[PDB]
């Protein structure tokens, strides 16, 4: 309810942060299965 | 901080330099007697030259608590601090309503009370929408994101051109 | 209050484009 | 959770949410469990992908963290946020911006032989206000010698291009011969340390320039924001801006299952209790728990 | 604030000697909006002595 | 509101008093109202004497008779010598003009 | 009559006015370290938001305010380098007792500012006599942690430290702005030793001493570690374990001051492992090991994690010309080793970068069969910033985990290894190197 915390309060709200993540939770394990799979 | 910080009871404050709060040390050998004294209340304790170097051994770490964010805050605090400056200009507005009498409505000309009871309505346009301070905060939300692309710079979040002009003559003249 | 996310990179280091100042203040003085 | 590459990442990073990660991953590692063996693997393509996509999630809290000095008068606010940013450079796993751009340089321009095919691929990072000044001259010593200025250094058709580079770059102000003396050093201690006292003045004007230069950027966007939405009748205003903030709630809605959009509207939660903490005691503020 | 705008407001307008009359107000106006509504029946009354 | 500061509600209440000080005219008709520090003392004196039963007809006309001759203030102070055709009056020189011509 | 928590709601009313000046500001936080106010942040944030807000600033309330942020161990980095603004206006205005606190307390915070420095050292340098030794600690304290490597304060400040004996609080603040920027010399550092015999009226120099020797490894001097042993309770949990670290570093086998010292940490572990940093965490698995002394099992087996984590993340935070020494002194150890091709030594230092036993990643570690022989490259900021050039003591740190792990850790220093033509002597470099630790390679 009422009083949460410092260090619930001290972050940044609306940052990226976790379309960051989203894209390097998507695009790293997406370009593993690139590089391994690669002749020209 | 550091982890050693090397301050305490040498070349310290002996006085206060207001007088909203009056400050006295009793500078003994081992210890000092403090004396404070803010408004109706005193304090004296007494804290030895080895109290004040456990004071920074915990570090305080103060850190805002902002509603959404310290960028966005010092950006809707800006977006204020200029809807001052317009509202300011707002204040120097003459008082209209001192002509609307009808002493004003029958010797004017029939078109210059529409542009004068125009002029009026402008104004309340005008005062209704630089007091409309709630709508600041989502202006600072147009400010953020292009600021926070930039930031996100694949070279360095603090880079610019004169670093990068400065860096380059490190580059081009020196062999290859 | 809230903001679109976006998640892109910046590969140029360029100037920070200073946009026009506003007739605001001349068109209220008028 | 956290893959283990995520916090080493954090662990010199200072924003709230990475350090509650991290101190909820030491307090599971109190209660014995294993730390997991970080991966020998991922070759250097990918290594320097998930460099790019790790330091920018330690780059994007921070940079929301850190006041912009808007309207501020002198210097020291404008080098706050100058040195705020350095830091968020090196918790981020950057270097030096000097040492990161010019690493930038030698990466795009490995196959140059030709210093014009150097000031073609080190374009996007140099000012075109400079490419330009060392395209000019280019063309110059291209004059004298009627055949292409090498990248080589060895070669005296560049060194009389890098006598006329040199009275470039003192056109634009910056020392280029300092800062050729920092980068590359001296024998003894006591001369070097007269000439990085003097980069160093060179380099703290510079990255204030920069900054400041972006400051001035944001004051004059907010206030064509602002004097574009001041000409606007207040009803206008209160529904555009109710059409932009549900049509952002709705984006946020539609998805589902992503953590983006599970952080999204619990950050929405959380600005609603910061306004209904303050409405309870308004010259104490938000009440944190103490 | 707004709560000392509505007894002030109300302060104002319950005094009944704040009612505005235009008649006390502007005496010249009052009585030439008399002698128009005067004058169009002055006109009738031409009328039928001509008549 | 001044750069950084807040505003005084002990301001924006003076602010709301140069409003609602325009609302009053600038000359009026001083129309009495019969108070109760009087209009008891008078209706006091009329159940003295017994008329309590008709002591709300008493005050009444004390109250019409200043009423009547009301006077014009402009400035607080009395105007001397002001008269005014009110707005029952001109309207019943109407109505008679128009039942003579009509006639 | 005697009310402390009356007179703090008298200071927060103070601070929480609209108009409160720069004295106001001042003495409301020189009041808040002489009571000693770590418990209520609050009032520390109200005092420090009208800090950045004053306008006026003398001489006087600049340093006072300075002085109670350092002291009372208070950090707000946007406050307090703003505060350098007034500082480089008012650098001539003020006194030298007073140039010195504005320096250790904007250089303590981690102010970047090179101008403040580079005038406020130009003004020691200048000045030199005009200065007390404790005075010149201040400003080489601050110059050195505001991130400026000025050597022309360090040497006039040596040649104060060997002139007057000083004190031991002087002389640690000096061993410790040294420490950080990596000098070393010691003919300085044993003018600054011998202020370790009178005793020291406070741990938090003797740690601070401690940690400045071993940095530069330089050995435990008998007064210091001794000084530990009895007040190692007036040291925080950060704090005693970089005592501890800076004891081992320099070799000490005092084992009960290393009792002191983990007595402090490990209940504070156990109370909350997660409040410490996990670079300090990792500075007391060093310390468990080189002097040897136990923790307990919840505690020893954690921090044995926290260097494995703490090593990968600087792994991962590589200087990339770190990187560039690394992946060519393991191309010079696949050469060594034998491999005359590019498909040899591309294929065999791929096989250099097995696993450590704690969960990291070694990059040159080489096994045959029971010998484990790991390769180390240490490249110049882990290098001593004078002329001879030996690395700094946080390489025989990272060794001599490694070799409790069961590896034979031989260092190339790039001081050496980069002045070498070729990659034939850069390979015999490196298998000497190696023959020196363990012969069986």
């Amino acid at each position: 309810a009422d009083a949460k915390a410092l260090d619930e309060l001290r972050k940044p709200k609306f940052s990226s942060k976790y379309l960051i993540q989203h894209v390097s939770q998507k695009l790293i394990p997406a370009v593993k299965e690139w590089e391994k799979s690669y002749q020209p | 901080l550091t982890t050693f910080t090397f301050s305490g009871l040498q070349d310290a404050p002996v006085a206060a330099l207001s007088g909203s709060i009056k400050l006295n040390v009793a500078a003994k050998a081992g210890k000092a007697e403090v004396t404070v004294a803010a408004g109706a209340a005193k304090a004296a304790t007494q804290v030895s030259a080895a109290a004040l170097r456990k004071l920074s051994g915990s570090k305080i770490s103060l850190a805002e608590v902002a509603r959404i964010s310290v960028l966005h805050s010092s950006i809707q605090n800006y977006l204020l601090s200029l809807s001052n400056e317009r509202y300011q200009l707002l204040s120097q507005w003459p008082d209209f309503t001192t002509m609307y009498g009808k002493d004003f409505y029958y010797r004017a000309h029939p078109e210059d009370l529409k542009k004068f009871y125009d002029a009026a309505d402008e104004y309340y346009k005008l005062y209704e929408t630089v007091t409309e301070f709630d709508s600041l905060s989502a202006l600072a939300s147009q400010v953020v994101p292009n600021y926070a692309a930039r930031r996100r710079s694949t070279v360095h979040p603090a880079i610019g051109s004169t670093v990068a002009d400065g860096a380059f003559t490190n580059f081009l003249l020196s062999k290859q | 209050y809230l903001a679109p996310l976006r998640s892109d990179f910046t590969e140029e280091i360029t100037a920070p484009k200073v946009a026009s100042a506003s007739n605001l203040v001349n068109e209220w003085n008028n | 959770a956290v893959s283990k590459k995520e916090v080493l990442y954090f662990l010199s990073s200072k924003d709230a949410e990475s350090s509650t990660a991290v101190k909820s991953y030491l307090k599971s590692l109190y209660a014995g469990a294993q730390v997991e063996a970080t991966e020998t693997d991922a070759s250097e393509l990918i290594a320097q992908l998930e460099k790019k996509y790790l330091s920018a999630q330690v780059v994007e809290p921070g940079v929301h963290n850190i006041a912009l000095p808007l309207g501020e008068s002198g210097s020291a606010p404008v080098k706050r946020y100058a040195a705020e940013l350095f830091n968020l450079g090196a918790q981020a796993g950057f270097e030096c911006p000097f040492i990161e751009v010019s690493k930038k340089f030698g990466q795009e321009t490995a196959t140059s032989e030709t210093v014009k095919d150097v000031l073609n691929k080190t374009k996007s990072y140099v000012s075109a206000d400079y490419n330009a000044a060392l395209n000019e001259v280019l063309s110059s010593v291209e004059a004298e010698i009627n055949g292409p200025v090498l990248f080589d250094g060895k070669t005296e058709g560049f060194k009389k291009f890098a006598a006329k580079a040199k009275a470039v770059a003192v056109s634009r102000g910056l020392p280029a011969d300092t800062i050729l003396a920092y980068c590359a050093g001296s024998a003894n201690e006591d001369a070097a340390d007269k000439v990085s006292k003097e980069f160093f003045t060179w380099f703290e004007s510079a990255y204030t320039a920069d900054a400041a230069a972006e400051v001035k950027a944001i004051e004059a966007e907010a206030a064509s924001i602002l004097d574009r939405h001041l000409a606007k009748p207040v009803a206008q205003i209160r529904k555009e801006q109710a059409s932009a903030y549900a049509s952002l709630l709705k984006r946020a809605e539609t998805a589902k299952g992503a953590k983006w959009a599970e952080k999204y509207l619990e950050d929405v939660k959380a600005v609603q209790w910061f306004d209904a903490s303050v409405a309870e005691a308004p010259a104490s503020g938000p009440k944190v728990a103490a | 604030y707004l709560a000392y705008a509505v007894t002030k407001k109300q302060e104002v307008q319950a005094d009944p000697s704040n009612i505005p009359f235009d008649e006390v107000l502007y005496p010249q106006l009052s009585e030439e909006l008399l002698e128009l509504e005067l004058s169009d029946i002055r006109e009738d009354e031409i009328a039928l002595e001509k008549a | 509101w001044k750069k950084g500061k807040t505003v005084s509600i002990e301001n924006l209440n003076t602010v709301t008093d140069k409003y609602a000080a325009a609302l009053v005219p600038k000359r009026k008709l001083a129309l009495p109202v019969l108070p109760e520090g009087v209009k008891k003392a008078v209706e006091d004196f009329a159940a003295s004497v017994g008329q309590a039963k008709n002591a709300s007809e008493v005050s009444e006309l004390l109250a019409k008779s200043l009423a009547e001759k009301a006077v014009v203030t402009e400035g607080g102070k009395v105007v001397e010598g002001f008269s005014y055709v009110s707005k029952a009056v001109a309207a019943k020189v109407i109505a008679t003009r128009r039942a003579e011509v009509h006639e | 009559e005697n009310d402390v928590p009356a007179i703090l709601k008298e200071i927060d009313s103070l601070v929480s006015r609209e108009a409160v000046s720069a004295k106001e500001v001042s003495d409301a936080a020189v009041a808040l370290t002489y009571l000693q106010v770590k418990a209520n942040r609050r009032l520390w944030g109200k005092v420090l938001e009208k800090a950045g807000a004053a306008q006026d600033y003398d001489a006087a309330s600049l340093t006072n305010l300075l002085w109670a942020i350092n002291t009372g161990g208070v950090e707000h980095f946007k406050t307090v380098a703003e505060l350098a603004g007034p500082a480089v206006s008012l650098l001539p205005s003020l006194s030298p007792v007073q140039l010195s606190i504005v320096v250790e307390a904007l250089g303590g915070a981690g102010v970047k500012n090179y101008e403040l420095y580079n005038k406020a050292s130009a003004v020691v340098v200048s000045k030199i006599g005009e200065f007390k030794p404790a005075e010149i600690a201040r400003v080489l304290y601050g110059v050195a942690f505001g991130g400026v490597n000025d050597v022309a304060l360090a040497k006039a400040a040596g040649k104060v430290f060997a002139s007057t004996e000083v004190d031991s609080r002087t002389a640690a603040q000096a061993l410790y702005a040294l420490a950080k920027l990596g000098r070393a010399d010691k003919a300085t550092v044993d003018a600054l030793l011998k202020s370790f015999k009178k005793g020291t009226e406070s741990a938090s120099d003797a740690a601070a001493a401690s940690f400045a020797l071993g940095s530069l490894s330089f050995k435990a001097e008998k007064a210091i570690v001794d000084a530990l042993k009895a007040s190692a309770g007036d040291l925080a949990p950060a704090q005693a374990v970089e005592a501890a670290y800076g004891l081992a570093l320099s070799g000490a086998t005092d084992a009960e001051a290393f009792k002191a010292l983990f007595g402090v940490v490990a209940p504070a572990i156990e109370k909350a492992p997660d409040a410490l940093e996990v670079s300090s965490l990792a500075q007391l698995h060093v310390a468990s090991t080189i002097s040897g002394a136990k923790l307990p099992a919840a505690v020893g087996s954690f921090v044995a994690k926290a260097f494995g984590l703490a090593a990968d993340a600087a792994r991962l935070k590589r200087s990339s010309a770190e990187s560039a020494l690394v992946a060519d002194v393991a191309a010079a150890t696949a050469v060594a080793f034998g491999a005359q091709y590019r498909p040899e030594v591309a294929s065999a230092v791929a096989s250099y970068v097995k696993t450590a036993p704690d969960g990291s990643v070694l990059d040159i570690a080489i096994t045959k069969g029971d010998a484990k022989v790991l390769v180390q490259a240490v490249p110049s900021s882990l290098l001593t910033s004078t002329t001879p050039a030996k690395p700094l003591g946080h390489v025989a740190a990272y060794s001599k985990v490694r070799e409790a792990q069961g590896y034979a850790v031989a260092v190339v220093p790039a001081n050496e290894f980069e002045a070498l033509p070729d990659q034939k002597a850069k390979a015999q470099y490196v298998l000497a190197a190696i023959k020196k630790v363990a012969p069986s390679f």
